């Protein structure tokens, strides 16, 4: 509906928030009743479109490699790190980071425990190669960025609810917190 | 007691093994005296090496982290100067047993970063770990590779831990913590026997 200050705007007149009530109240009963294209258009004129608002994680396309391959590209930013990964549809679970193996380039479990969050959550371990490369950060800035920009490449071979599933596990949100 | 020496080793003005003694007296001076311990080995390799190639005994020499002794070391002079591998006895020894001047014998070693003295955590090969002096102290040698599990030799080691009711985590058994554990060591069996470890 019209906001009240908006609706001076367009009547060109100072009204008060007791005849503004009223006049919704009058546009809810016409639109209670039967009302006609004439009616639907007049009431248009006094409904604003702003409301609403879908948050649906926007998919990245499927590329194809000169091998006829299918992969999708993604990127992710963790703190001053920064990643980019390459997911492929088919593959044995094989993570190659900087052209190297995720058990050599990351020695700590835990982040060996964050590259496999995406692929566990949707239980799909074993099943993609990722080709990844981060610079900047440390070992957990690193590891963070590497999962995001995974889970948002991994984003193309999913359906749709489990999209929304990885978005709401966290796995599609960039973490803001940075130092002062 | 069969093996028995061939020179008279002189270890004192006191003290001497005579031509024909059994290696033990020998292997025997060195656990009673340390001071004599070092040169106590030396003299074992020696006789070693020449009594197999009369053909009396085949001989193992199987040598572990070997790429330690063409590098460098971490033990210092009293004026605080380094000390050459070479510089050791132990090590001077040693070497001689690496070249192939003798037969009656196989020579088996394994490389290993871990333990290294100047080298990063990610060498393997055999160059890299070797250097310019091991690799061609070496050479001509047999490279053999030691790679991670493979599907079929992965799950046999899971099942010898479930034989041994070494996984107590009630997911373990399961499938799907098969494949956590897959993943989280990528076969590699070392990292799989340490997490089983706390599992
Ligand atoms: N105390 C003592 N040690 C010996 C004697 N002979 C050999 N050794 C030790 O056994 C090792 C055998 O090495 P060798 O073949 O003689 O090469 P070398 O160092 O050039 O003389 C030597 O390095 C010595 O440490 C000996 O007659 N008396």
């Amino acid at each position: 509906w019209l906001i009240k200050e908006e609706l001076e705007e367009m009547l060109v007149e100072k009204l008060s928030d007791l005849d503004y009530m009223q006049f919704i109240r009058l546009l809810e009963k016409l639109l209670t009743s039967q009302c006609g294209a004439a009616e639907e258009e007049f009431v248009q004129r006094f409904r604003r479109s702003v409301t609403l608002e879908s948050k649906k994680q926007l998919i990245e396309p499927v590329q194809y490699d000169e091998q006829g391959m299918a992969f999708s590209k993604s990127e992710g930013k963790r703190k001053t790190a920064k990643a980019e990964a390459i997911v492929y549809k088919h593959g044995s679970g094989r993570i190659k980071v900087n052209g190297i193996d995720y058990q050599l380039y990351f020695p700590i479990t835990q982040d060996r425990e964050q590259l496999m969050f995406p692929f566990h959550f949707v239980d799909r371990l074993g099943k993609h190669d990722v080709t990844c490369t981060v610079s900047g950060g440390g070992r957990s800035a690193q590891a963070g960025a590497i999962r995001l920009a995974m889970a948002k490449a991994l984003c193309s071979f999913v359906t749709e609810d489990e999209v929304e599933w990885m978005r709401q596990a966290g796995l599609l949100t960039t973490d803001p917190r940075v130092r002062e | 007691n069969q093996i028995k020496v061939q020179e008279k080793y002189v270890w004192n003005k006191r003290e001497s093994t005579e031509k024909g003694s059994p290696l033990g007296e020998v292997v025997e001076q060195g656990i009673t005296r340390v001071r004599n311990a070092t040169d106590a080995v030396g003299i074992v390799l020696k006789e070693l090496k020449r009594q197999s190639s009369l053909g009396m005994f085949h001989l193992l020499v199987a040598v572990d982290g070997i790429n330690a002794l063409w590098g460098r070391t971490t033990l210092k002079r009293e004026d605080k100067s380094p000390i050459a591998p070479e510089e050791l006895a132990l090590v001077h020894n040693l070497r001689k047993m690496m070249k192939n001047d003798w037969h009656g014998g196989a020579i088996v070693s394994a490389l290993s970063q871990t333990g290294s003295l100047f080298k990063p955590r990610k060498a393997y090969l055999p160059q890299e770990l070797l250097g310019k002096e091991g690799f061609d102290a070496l050479d001509p040698f047999i490279p053999i590779l030691v790679s991670n599990y493979n599907p079929k030799e992965f799950e046999s080691c899971i099942q010898y831990y479930l034989e041994n009711n070494w996984l107590q985590h009630e997911k373990a058994p399961t499938e799907e913590g098969k494949k956590e554990l897959l993943f989280l060591s990528n076969a590699n069996p070392s990292l799989l026997e340490r997490h089983c470890a706390y599992l």
